[PDB]
């Protein structure tokens, strides 16, 4: 694990700037068009009939991590690389377009932001604990441009 | 009618007898709470836990501002609610006589004045 490289790779990243664009990810990936779609008026077409099955992935850091529920007090070093990495994160995401993220009276901007930072916190904590590579398939997406918002069995719910 | 509008109205019709919501009650809601930002699961549990903690202040702070008496055995309402974002302040409390759409995420902002 390569702290130095993610943090290379996050400041050369244009996070979200592919959002509703019909690009090929993981046969995984349950791709919606749009905020509307995902939260405001869904449909069970667009999720493929997994709508009962899904939970919104972490959008506050008050939150749960719904894949490891780790309970155990962190290394100091990891406490250290989660500050670091929140920051490099909060850097590569100032002034989004709010469009993408507003519908009606809904602005989703907030939840997207806190979402992008807790996948990378967890991720980080991921690679250096070696818990696994549940994040490393979220945070493949932030990289790709879109935004993963829902886990529904072993499916992604995106943007 | 604003979203604002119609929760204030619903929450009239199941009012206390003289605990109705006020014209100078509604103005300070709009003024105040005009925004509200989805609270997370361990947000509410705080959120409850202060109000519990402050609620015979803002008890009195209602009888205060409004002029009234709080009406015999009325428990406090929340026209907001915590989950949704609403306020532990007098003007979000009304005192009472007691669909399909996963919730929205935590830090979703939803102007209430649409």
């Amino acid at each position: 694990f390569d702290f130095d490289s993610l943090l290379q790779r996050i400041d050369s990243s244009c996070f979200f700037s592919r959002m509703g664009l019909p690009d090929v990810l993981d046969s995984r990936v349950i791709l919606i068009e749009n905020v509307e779609k995902v939260f405001v008026n869904p449909t069970d077409a667009e999720f493929k009939g997994y709508y009962d099955s899904v939970e919104w992935l972490p959008t506050s850091m008050t939150q749960e991590d719904p894949f490891y529920k780790v309970k155990e007090v962190l290394p100091k070093e990891l406490t250290g690389l989660r500050i670091r990495v929140n920051k490099a994160v909060m850097n590569a995401t100032k002034g989004l377009s709010k469009d993408k993220f507003n519908y009606g009276p809904h602005d989703f901007s907030l939840a997207a932001r806190n979402g992008i930072c807790f996948a990378f916190r967890e991720y980080v904590s991921e690679q250096y604990l070696h818990l696994g590579n549940k994040w490393e398939e979220v945070v493949g997406i932030y990289f790709s441009g879109h935004w993963p918002v829902g886990i529904a069995k072993d499916k992604i719910v995106t943007i | 009618c604003s979203t604002l509008d119609r929760i204030i109205g619903d929450a009239n019709k199941v009012a206390s007898r003289g605990g109705a919501i006020t014209a100078k009650q509604a103005q300070i809601l709009r003024d105040n709470l005009p925004v509200v930002q989805r609270r997370s699961v361990f947000q509410n549990q705080m959120a409850r836990k202060e109000f519990v903690r402050d609620q015979h202040y803002l008890m009195s702070q209602w009888e205060a501002n409004t002029g009234r008496t709080w009406p015999t055995g009325a428990t406090p309402h929340h026209i907001i609610p915590l989950e949704s974002g609403g306020a532990n302040k007098w003007w979000n409390l009304m005192p009472t006589h007691g669909q399909s759409r996963k919730a929205l995420p935590p830090g979703t902002i939803t102007d209430l004045r649409l």
